[PDB]
């Protein structure tokens, strides 16, 4: 599924990402935009054999188990397939554990490169929430 | 599957450092976030803190920086050190993973001049 | 810190009857509210995560609802094994905090 910008903002607010561990809602909408372009089925195979899954491109090396990645650690204790659903529940749950690490949202390369330091609030502006 | 178990002294003196160990069996400590929680005599629970995958720690400000949570991969154990304890630190201590799916059995530690 | 207030402090019920336990937060925490059960001489057991998400291995009679500042844990048809303490905990902001707990006893 490909979310509309406002559609995802509302969903993420419902999934408790409005001010989760010091990160305003705009951060998550922006991250999703540049990580997957709001596409829940997005996947990207990496050189280390790992794959990034879902709307928030969660990596199979540290966060989810897709059973095909070398030194997998499965920190989110969840199968990567669960992150490829039109239902963002699992992606949000795992993303919350990821951001609870000291590295914060810096785990998301696209967020770091295109959102951090910008007016992220703009991403939820003009939306019925 | 995963198993957690606390170990350490059950009686300590005021002003000393209370140290507990949580042994993890079933998977590597490098594969989860680990925490410490304690229950005071009044049935009051306090989340003490946790150490995540990057080694970063989060400590409850209530502990006024007397706490340290460390890990030992080789022994597949993590620890809790609480400095300058007082009778206010008497409680039942538990270790559990960040998700809250796996908990230790809990261990009572009494702080007393005796 | 975020303060969680649970009510009632104690609740007596006859097995077979249903009950609802309240937990309200001092500020909005979205859906980041979890429920734990704890019996004497035992470690807490996670019953519901993120306000209403079910947990594998937990009896289906337990359900959670709410968002923002008001949350409830419901038990459809209480069983004797359900008597004990119930605590809510928020993970929206550090430090994580627990409500004062609600004791469920047989009437």
């Amino acid at each position: 599924k490909v979310f509309g910008r406002c559609e995802l903002a509302a969903a993420m607010k419902r999934h408790g990402l409005d001010n989760y561990r010091g990160y305003s809602l705009g951060n998550w909408v922006c991250a999703a935009k540049f990580e997957s372009n709001f596409n829940t089925q997005a996947t990207n195979r990496n050189t280390d054999g790992s794959t990034d899954y879902g709307i928030l491109q969660i990596n199979s090396r540290w966060w989810c188990n897709d059973g095909r990645t070398p030194g997998s650690r499965n920190l989110c204790n969840i199968p990567c397939s669960a992150l490829l659903s039109s239902d963002i529940t699992a992606s949000v749950n795992c993303a919350k554990k990821i951001v609870s690490d000291g590295n914060g949202m810096n785990a998301w390369v696209a967020w770091r490169n295109r959102c951090k330091g910008t007016d992220v609030q703009a991403w939820i502006r003009g939306c019925r929430l | 599957d995963v198993q957690l178990q606390e170990s350490g002294p059950s009686l300590v003196k005021p002003s000393q450092t209370l140290s507990l160990t949580c042994s993890v069996t079933g998977d590597s400590i490098t594969s989860d976030y680990w925490s410490w929680i304690r229950k005071f005599p009044g049935n009051r629970l306090e989340y003490m803190g946790y150490v995540s995958a990057s080694g970063s720690t989060y400590y409850n400000p209530s502990l006024k920086s007397r706490i340290s949570i460390t890990r030992d991969t080789s022994k597949n154990q993590y620890y809790l050190d609480l400095n300058s304890v007082t009778t206010e630190d008497t409680a039942t201590y538990y270790c559990a993973n960040w998700d809250g799916d796996y908990w230790g059995q809990g261990t009572l530690v009494t702080v007393s001049a005796a | 810190d975020i303060v969680l207030t649970q009510s009632p402090a104690t609740l007596s019920v006859t097995p077979g009857n249903s009950v609802s336990l309240s937990c309200r937060a001092s500020q909005s925490i979205g859906n980041n509210l979890h429920w734990y059960q704890q019996k004497s001489h035992e470690s807490p057991r996670l019953l519901i995560k993120y306000a209403s998400q079910s947990i594998s291995g937990i009896p289906s009679r337990f359900s959670g609802s709410g968002s923002g500042t008001d949350f409830t844990l419901s038990i459809n048809s209480v069983e004797t094994e359900d008597f004990g303490m119930y605590f809510c905990q928020q993970s929206n902001s550090w430090p994580y905090t627990f409500g004062g707990g609600t004791k469920l006893e047989i009437k």
